[PDB]
């Protein structure tokens, strides 16, 4: 289940290492773009939160 | 000018463009960042499928 847009939820992710390879594998990705980063270089970056 | 012929899925048309990566974009065909020109894609559901 996903919450409605007017009641959009939010989950906190911290103190863990995330792999985007298990994400890109999804076939029906149609609209995907990034502003401050590039998807090809998201596997070698660190984030405070 | 050189011509390369192949048939791909509909979901993989976005990865053909240079600069993008993927399962087909990295293991089957890749284009240089300085690619000159354009590709042409048309449906072959009538013929290939």
């Amino acid at each position: 289940r996903f919450a409605s847009v007017y009641a959009w939820n939010r989950k906190r992710i911290s103190n863990c290492v995330a792999d985007y390879s298990v994400l890109y594998n999804l076939a029906p990705f149609f609209t995907f773009k990034c502003y401050g980063v590039s998807p090809t270089k998201l596997n070698d970056l660190c984030f405070t939160n | 000018v050189y011509a390369d012929s192949f048939v791909i899925r509909g979901d993989e048309v976005r990865q053909i463009a240079p600069g993008q990566t993927g399962n087909i974009a990295d293991y089957n065909y890749k284009l240089p960042d300085d690619f000159t020109g354009c590709v042409i894609a048309w449906n072959s559901n009538k013929l290939d499928s």
